[PDB]
RNA sequence: CGCGGGGGGAACCUGGGGAACUGAAACAUCUCAGUACCCAGAGGAGAGGAAAGAGAAAUCGACUCCCUGAGUAGCGGCGA
RNA sequence: CGAAGCUGUUGGGAAGCAGCGCCAGAGAGGGUGAAAGCCCCGUAGGCGAAAGGUGGGGGGAUAGGUGAGGGUACCCGAGUACCCCGUGGUUCGUGGAGCCAUGGGGGAAUCUGGGCGGACCACCGCCUAAGGCUAAGUACUCCGGGUGACCGAUAGCGCACCAGUACCGUGAGGGAAAGGUGAAAAGAACCCCGGGAGGGGAGUGAAAUAGAGCCUGAAACCGUGGGCUUACAAGCAGUCACGGCCCCGCAAGGGGUUGUGGCGUGCCUAUUGAAGCAUGAGCCGGCGACUCACGGUCGUGGGCGAGCUUAAGCCGUUGAG
RNA sequence: CAGGCGGUAGGGGAGCGUUCCCGAUGCCGAUGAAGGCCGACCCGCGAGGGCGGCUGGAGGUAAGGGAAGUGCGAAUGCCG
């Protein structure tokens, strides 16, 4: 394969593969797709330890990797990322558009 | 694979039209009798009433 | 047109073989009391003969067997008229020969049997049969000469 | 064919007097389509096969089982028998019947519903949908199947993705496919081949 | 001083050395085989290579690879 | 860079469906919580490659190569050819065997000369040895690729798991076994058995006949425990028979087992000749053996049919041609 | 309807069971492919084919015919 997915927090975006509603990101890492955003609910109980909270049993997580999420633009829907010419920044740029130039 | 057919015994035979096995004998080779009397003389060609099937063969590629 | 189940025309039959099986007659082969069978099973090319096979022959027709070379000479290429009385237009070989059919023939011979149009066609040697159906009712020509 | 400017085209005169030989004409075709297709494996033994350690046990006694070539094409992983070869085998036929076959077939297929205007337009030939767009103006729709020879980059560049139909241009031949179809359309009775 | 070069590299080169089993329903010519296989330089190629040619045709016109010729000519205890 | 709808009701969960809207020179393929074009990765395509460096065509191309004839008139690859013997190659094993290198001695000649058209003389023909260099179109594979009616992890590659290891060797040598929880370890919390070991609950958990020689899990080998059998008794043992003896069908019966009576010489390989202590048979599973190339040659549906059939290429073939 | 019918090798007739092909941008398919334990119905003389139940956990390939490393009790066979 290769290392080509998606970015980082900003908002991201939660949606219902099986879980519902939408936030913000946190985190996320490429090779086996794997990351986070606080919603997904899962606990890991942990072992015979106490350093921690104390022994065993676990807490909170998240959980994902392939596609399955969006992106902020308000009221209507959302679109993509196009270039420029002679405007704003001089032939760069990019950060997750409506349809015009924001978000 | 190729089977380059047999020279010698095609040296001599052959298959009459018909597809008979016919051709050359043995005998009077010279005499090889002696006796000044008489007889040699008798001599020709002749088919094979069993083999001559099987010889044929191994000239379908040379004829 | 279709897949409407194109069998086949008839007869054929792919007859294939297998290894081994209890059903029908499989499993055998058809001998014994005549060892043969080996790695290098016989081949078997006629094979056998226990009495030299009626080999005990020999060779008369002296001519060839000799070495590098056979016989050299110009193609030898006579015929038949009832094979092309149909077109003339000029009967000349390479005409014929180099079409319809027929190979080569350095020297023209010519005769058959049957009848045709006495008309000139090329002749680097003929028969006395084409001779009167080409003379006083025909048309012969010459040979090389060059 | 068109009904535009052209209009009308009829054939069968070909042979019509016959046309009864489809057991052969099928048959053969069938065999050199399974050519083609590429069949490359491979067989293993023979005498060696792996230089195995050469020779090896016993004989009289030994493991009690007899022996003596270390090519032991008793397990999985030993020598055996040819039974692939990537000699696919080439074998093959002429084009005094990469003709006839086609010719009662579609007249047939002509009872079906054939036509090919031998050169339609359909707009931009080079926008799929447009294609199509003069599929409905002629009357058909991704049901009973059809094919057409199209000797141009043009409408090649264009049909791209061409299910339920035809998409040619170049020329090959593509009869068995057109079996699962029906209907189709022609680059002028020259292109076919005189 | 200069390089070269020993040394290196799966097949494929060139050369120099060069078997026996097996066939021949024994066996000694012949066979496998100039194969297996050793040693020999180099290249990705290599080896080869330009007529003291072919051959019979008022002829063709460097050398290599394929097309057949031709399994023909022939080799041969003319035996395999 | 790229192409384009969802939706609720049920459904673990929805790639389920209707009502229908959609880009589509681009519906290849890998795929993300149940059989997904409009969804992560692509696929028509056409952008462009460098700084690094960097393999070279085309272009130009540089020093380094490119008239004709006429008579004078001497001059050119030697221990060389041609003899010779032993020769090898040549299809050429002596044979009427030339020519190639000849190992051995002989042993010249240089164009009004010199080699071959397979013996010694006579006509005629193409070439000019004994300097060496020479591309192109040729072979090839560990891998890169692709694909591959290529195998698909007791395969295949020895080998997808840290093997050319354990290991056996002395060298050489030789060679193993050993892939698979799951959508996510989320991999076991806690408390009573407690030697750590190995237990029960609970929880996560769509799923613990889901938890670490855990995928699904048969077969030889295991009895808990159940049901039908048995201590006068003789047998390849199984069978067929009335009978009785426990599940199931209202019924008809269907069953399971067996009493006795009857009945019973097996099985796989060899041969005048078998069941046979003539062989083999650990046991169950599991692997196992004439294609196919090429080549020869009788039939079969066929077409052409005195006529009936083109290799090796060249354009082209996703493909095909 | 007469007839035929044991029958080693051999030699015919098919049929059957057994893995890729297109059909496969066609069709079943989680109210299940696939394994299976069971089946004491139906179809197969057989080959088998079914045909439906419970365990079973991710795919299958129609009619058709087109290709075949199989139609394996065993060889004191290979192995586990």
């Amino acid at each position: 394969m290769r290392v080509k997915m998606h970015v980082k927090k900003g908002d991201t975006v939660l949606v219902a593969s099986g879980k519902y509603k939408g936030r913000v990101g946190k985190v996320k890492e490429v090779l086996p797709k794997k990351y986070a955003v606080i919603v997904e609910g899962v606990n890991i109980v942990k072992k015979a330890v106490r350093v921690s909270p104390k022994y065993p049993q676990g807490g909170f997580i998240e959980k994902e990797a392939p596609l399955h999420a969006s992106k902020v633009r308000p009221i209507c829907p959302a679109c993509g990322k196009p270039t420029r010419v002679r405007k704003k920044f001089l032939e760069n740029g990019k950060k997750i558009r409506v349809c015009a130039k924001c978000g | 694979p190729k089977m380059k057919t047999h020279k010698g015994a095609k040296k001599r035979v052959k298959i009459t039209a018909s597809g008979k096995v016919v051709a050359m004998k043995t005998g009077k080779r010279h005499l090889n009798w002696q006796k000044s009397g008489k007889e040699i003389r008798q001599k020709g060609r002749k088919f094979v009433l069993a083999k001559p099937e099987a010889e044929r063969i191994k000239l379908l590629l040379p004829y | 047109d279709l897949r409407p189940n194109p069998g086949a025309n008839k007869r054929r039959k792919r007859v294939g073989r297998g290894p081994g099986s209890g059903h029908g007659k499989t499993a055998t082969r058809g001998h014994k009391g005549q060892k043969s069978r080996s790695g290098g099973l016989k081949d078997p090319r006629r094979f056998e003969g226990g009495r030299s096979t009626t080999l005990m022959r020999l060779p008369k027709r002296g001519m060839q067997g000799q070495v590098p070379g056979e016989i050299k000479r110009p193609r030898y290429q006579g015929v038949n008229l009832k094979d092309l009385a149909r077109f003339e237009g000029e009967v000349t070989p390479e005409l014929l020969v180099r079409a319809g059919l027929l190979k080569k023939g350095y020297r023209l011979k010519i005769l058959g049997e049957g009848e045709a149009k006495p008309l000139k066609v090329v002749a680097h040697a003929f028969s006395k049969s084409a001779l009167e159906k080409l003379k006083a009712a025909g048309g012969e020509p010459v040979l090389l000469e060059a | 064919i068109p009904v535009l400017s052209p209009s009308g085209r009829r054939e069968l005169a070909a042979d019509l007097p016959a046309e009864i030989n489809p057991h052969l004409l099928w048959e053969v075709v069938r065999w050199q389509l399974a050519k083609r297709r590429r069949g490359t494996a491979s067989t293993k033994t023979r005498g060696e096969v792996a230089y195995s350690g050469r020779k090896i046990w016993p004989q009289k006694h030994t493991g009690r089982a007899r022996h003596g070539d270390i090519g032991a094409p008793i397990f999985v992983g030993g020598g055996v028998v040819f039974g692939p070869k990537p000699r696919d085998y080439s074998y093959t036929l002429p084009k005094k019947v990469r003709k006839k076959g086609l010719a009662m077939a579609v007249a047939d297929r002509a009872r079906e519903g054939k036509l090919l205007l031998v050169e339609a337009f359909a707009g931009v030939n080079g926008k799929t949908k447009e294609f199509l767009a003069w599929a409905k103006e002629a009357g058909l729709d991704g049901s009973e199947s059809v094919l057409l020879v199209t000797g141009n980059e043009l409408v090649r560049r264009a049909a791209r993705n061409l299910p339920w139909v035809v998409t040619l241009a170049p020329e090959g031949l593509n009869v068995y496919d057109i079996v699962r179809t029906e209907r189709l359309v022609m680059d002028l009775d020259a292109w076919e081949v005189f």
